[PDB]
């Protein structure tokens, strides 16, 4: 059909520059199902993630090309896949995931993918899933590292706010 | 006033004076 | 007093005050 | 001055000096 | 290395990898 | 810098000078 | 001794020597 290098150096291209491939088994999801996810992603992407039903085939082309390894097992029949070229990785995960939950689907469909390059198998979904945004993770890192000096002024400070304590106690006694 | 006078003279405060003191403690610092 | 209070709090040590606290903790509980 | 040389420091302090070396960490430290 | 180093190394981690420091830095400091 | 790295660095920094990293942290990101 | 020579001995220790600073004092207050 030639329409298939195609898609396969047009797919080539987006897994060079995706931040989150994810492999999910959509078999026996309807239409509706599919307008339905593909509308949730797009609530929160725009054009920035996409969800598409590609011939293993091609798929398999596109991230040999790609340079990626050790797929082969994610490509065990019809599979469809989830990816982002633009914004935080980790919530089209939580999407798909609490879709196929919302469907009563096995999870295990989910089975695996590359974060940021990093293979992941269908055990970890739900790891990742339960990981903050990219955002968050930034917002945990700046807390985490001031910890040591936030730690040392309620220390301080906590001398004075168990007086108060203490005292409102004595007054809610009476 | 020692510390023990500090505690009676607090536990002869009534429920308003009590509020008072606590919110004199939180300005004061 | 009630200001009273407060400025004897005030001269009270971190030491004295930990104690002050304790103390007013052993009261009920 | 060690550790516990600023910890033997601060239990000296008044309460009112308590208050303020507070306030003045929640600055220099933001 | 420098404040300005560290954070550079920081920059470059990927959303898995800041997640580990986070993780790490959490049971270090308390 | 490794991650366990990146630890081992801000540990050895001062207090003031965590106080600044941290500065910057939240202007490179937030 | 004075607030001003505690908060310069503070910004002196390690990040590692704050730490264990502030266990001693959540231990202690």
């Amino acid at each position: 059909r030639q329409q298939k290098e195609l898609i396969v150096k047009e797919m080539s291209e987006i897994f060079k520059k995706t931040s989150l491939i994810l492999f999910a088994d959509f078999l026996g999801f309807t239409v509706a199902d599919l307008t339905e996810l593909r509308s949730r992603l797009r609530e929160k992407y725009g054009d920035g993630a996409r969800f598409r039903v590609v011939k293993n085939t091609l798929l398999n082309l596109a991230l040999k090309n790609a340079e990626y390894e050790g797929y082969e097992e994610f490509l065990k029949g019809p599979t469809a896949v989830l990816y982002v070229t633009e914004g935080d990785p980790v919530e089209a995960v939580k999407i798909i995931y609490n879709f196929y939950k919302d469907k009563k689907a096995d999870l295990s469909r989910l089975k695996g993918g590359f974060l940021e390059g990093k293979k992941f198998t269908a055990e970890e979904v739900e790891n990742i899933a339960k990981l903050p945004s990219k955002e968050e993770l930034y917002a945990m890192l700046v807390g985490r590292v001031k910890a040591p000096i936030t730690g040392l002024v309620f220390a301080l400070s906590g001398i004075l706010r168990n007086l108060v304590y203490v005292l409102n106690a004595i007054k809610e006694k009476k | 006033m020692t510390i023990d006078e500090i505690i009676e003279a607090i536990e002869k405060l009534t429920v308003s004076e009590l509020a008072e003191l606590v919110k004199k403690l939180e300005d004061k610092f």
